[PDB]
This record gives structure tokens, sequence and C-alpha cells, in this order.
């Protein structure tokens, strides 16, 4: 689980 | 644990560069995008760009592209953005922040101006003359014209303290101005003395304005 | 680049009450929602990402929902701490994007402001100006609107007005507002007024004076 979709 | 250090203001002319840092600490931020972000009061919040640490990609907003570069030092743990020709536009809070599990930085307050120091006029706020009638009164103090901020007001050397409003300055032209108000019980002012203690750090300037009641 | 729209701007609640906050993206941001609250000293965390995972050390109480495009942020117990500015951001895809945020206050019931008009001083009159201020303070709500009167017309040019943050105690707000003139235009006119228009009274708390009483 990220907050960026490129995290 | 887990921190983002930056340094809280800077002041630069309008024509200069700067280049802000954000110091990491908690964590190695090689595989961490590195973000900065630039808040604006009446304008929303603006994300300028990010850099990866590891192998020096960015990603930028194309407005941003030659205000803004995005850097690392790898050794310090440190990410810097750098702002050229500076505008009134550039003054703002810049943060900086980490992604993956975001942190912020505590952010920079950045002015651009060309304005000098200037020490403040302080104006005292009675209610013409006598006072417009009742139970409790309100007075005041109008620190007008100066520069930079801030400004240090305080009401009977601090033993004043309750019933103050002391409102945010506001640049007018390039010089700033705030005002003050406090409000005692009718009996007690005039009786017991009253004075606004202002100072101006920067022009080093100190002054004490008593209230008292005058005519016009 | 994909527009957030978060609503409401502001909000009031009291404490232990529900508070609901919403984004909603002008593109598909396929979950990567993310809320942020921002403290008055510029502290900023980030609280809530990829919809509602909640960050490391957040309370309980907070949750967030959505799909899509529509997004929300809910506190379902409303602590003080809690109120904050709030903002989403979309990270589905760059440049990242910003809502417009939510200052979210605590609720009161209305109390008029305490209106006082003060006169130029001789130490500004000396010097060229003319300022005459009226502090409009500790009221509720925080829409308010101050005419200044100069001879009876209306002023708008040499206004400047601050407006105070929420009161810790009260949970009211003041304001200030300061009418700018030359001593020569002052010199010019006699009567100074400010209008105070606020939601606690269906006419205006007018205050005044003339180059001359008491």
């Amino acid at each position: 689980v990220v907050s960026h979709f490129n995290d | 644990q887990v921190q983002l250090q930056q340094p809280g203001a800077e002041l630069v002319k309008p024509g200069a560069s700067v280049k802000l840092s954000c110091k990491a600490s908690g964590f190695t931020f090689t595989n961490y995008w590195m973000h900065w972000v630039k808040q604006r009061p009446g304008q929303g919040l603006e994300w300028i760009g990010e850099i990866l640490p590891s192998n020096g990609r960015t990603n930028y907003n194309e407005k941003f592209k030659t205000k803004a570069t995005l850097t690392v030092d790898k050794s310090s743990n440190t990410a810097y953005m750098q702002l050229s020709s500076l505008t009134s536009e550039d003054s703002a809070v810049y943060y900086c922040a980490r992604s993956p599990s975001d942190y912020w930085g505590q952010g920079t307050t950045l002015t651009v101006s060309s304005a000098k120091t200037t020490a403040p006029s302080v104006y005292p706020l009675a209610p013409v003359c006598g006072d417009t009638t009742g139970s409790s009164v309100t007075l005041g103090c109008l620190v007008k014209g100066y520069f930079p901020e801030p400004v240090t007001l305080t009401w009977n050397s601090g033993s004043l303290s309750s019933g103050v409003h002391t409102f945010p300055a506001v640049l007018q032209s390039d010089l700033y101005t705030l005002s003050s108000s406090v409000t005692v019980t009718s009996s007690t002012w005039p009786s017991q003395s009253i004075t606004c203690n202002v100072a101006h750090p920067a022009s080093s300037t100190k002054v004490d304005k008593k209230i008292e009641p005058r005519v016009p | 680049d994909i527009q957030m729209t978060q609503t409401p701007s502001s909000l009031s609640a009291s404490l232990g009450d529900r508070v609901t906050i919403s984004c909603r993206a002008s593109q598909d941001i396929s979950h990567y929602l993310n809320w942020f609250q921002q403290k008055p000293d510029g502290t900023v965390k980030l609280l809530i990402y990829y919809t509602s995972t909640l960050h490391s050390g957040v309370p309980s109480r907070f949750s967030g929902s959505g799909s899509g495009t529509d997004y929300s942020l809910t506190i379902s117990n409303l602590e003080e701490e809690d109120i904050a500015f709030y903002f989403c951001q979309q990270g589905g895809a760059l440049p990242f994007t910003f809502g417009s945020g939510t200052k979210l206050a605590i609720k009161r019931a209305d109390a008029a402001p305490t209106v006082s008009i003060f006169p130029p001083s001789s130490e500004q009159l000396t010097s060229g100006g003319a300022s005459v201020v009226c502090f409009l303070n500790n009221f509720y709500p925080k829409d308010i609107n101050v005419k200044w009167k100069i001879d009876g017309s209306e002023r708008q040019n040499g206004v400047l007005d601050s407006w105070t943050d929420q009161d810790s105690k009260d949970s009211t707000y003041s304001m200030s507002s300061t009418l700018t003139l030359t001593k020569d235009e002052y010199e010019r006119h006699n009567s100074y007024t400010c209008e105070a228009t606020h939601k606690t009274s269906t006419s205006p708390i007018v205050k005044s004076f003339n180059r001359n009483e008491c």
C-alpha cells in the first residue's frame, strides 16, 4: 500500500 | 524519528536565486521520492516536483521547470530545491516531503522583497477623548510601516495579556502594518496605566506608547 | 492535470460530532487519494493514504472511503486536536494535485461583534497621514462585513483588513479594519464611520465620530 502510483 | 529538517525562513531579493535545504533524518532517503510543494495564502497548494535520490530521476510540474531545480546530496542525506529569478510571485511557504509513508518538513517561509529595513511608527488608539460608554473599554496600538517582520507587541510589559487581540501583519505597499486591541474595565482606565510595548528587532527599535485620553 | 474538488471549504462542528470532508477528482485516480492535516504552526501530517489506509500513529476515529473519482474523509467523534486545515492530494497521476482545503472550526453560539472606532493620533497627523481604525471583536460566525463611510459616502480605497484565527478559548473571531487617508484628505471631511454587518443583527452596528467631539 502506497501514497502514489509511482511509489 | 523520521524527520525532514528545513530552515524556518529566508528573505531574498527579486532577481536573486535561493537554494532551499531539506535534511532527512531517521531514515536513509535513497529509495524515497523527495517532493517539493509551494503554499501561498490565497492560491491553494501546488506540487513543484519530486526527485529520487538513488538515480536522480525527476518528475516536475511543467509550470515550475526552470523556476525549480531539484538536486540531492547523498553524503549528507539532504534534498535541495533551487528557485531562480525570484519574483514577488515566489514568496510562500515551501515544504519538502518523502513518499511513500510520507512525512513533511516544517516548511521554509521565503519572502522576496527589495524593501529595506524600516522602523515602525506606533500610534495610540483610544476612544475619542473620554470613552464611548460602558462597563469595559477597548484601547489599542497601530503599528504601521515596518520591514521586515516581525514586531513583538506586548501590553504593560506582558502583565496585560488577556482581553488582547493582536492582528496578523498585513503587507500594504512593500511595508508591514499591524494593530492590537486590549479591553479593560472602564474603572481601570484611565486610572491604571496601559502602555503598548513595541519591539522591532531588525531596526533594533523598542517603543512604549502609553495610551491616554486626548481630543481629536 | 487532474483537478481535485474539495468540499466543503469550511465547516464548523462541536466536539464529539461526526465530520465528513469530500474530494472529487476529474478523472479516475485508481484509489490513490491522500488526506493531509495542517496545523496553524504550519505542521503537516499525512493522515490517510490510498483512500483508507491510516498512517502510523493516526487515531482510529479517522477513516476514509471512496473509489473512482469520489472520496471522503470521516472523523467519527471530533476532538479538539482535529481542529485543523485538511487537504486531499491525488497520487494517481503526475503531476500530483491538491484539493482546495477544508478549514474545520469549532461551532459556538452566535455573538455580535463588539465594535470600537478610533480617531487618528496627532503622531500620525504630524507625519502627513490619518488612520481611522475599527476593531470588530469577538464575533461568530466568521463571515463579517465592514463598511467605511466618510461624510456618509462609501469609501473603498485605502482600507486594510486583518482577521484573527478562531480563539482558543471562546471560539470567536476578531477583525481589524483600518482606513488610511492623507492628513489633508482627512481634514477635508468631518464624519468618519465604520458599519459592522454580521448575521447577529438585521441592521449594521455603526460606530462613528466627527473631527471634533468631546
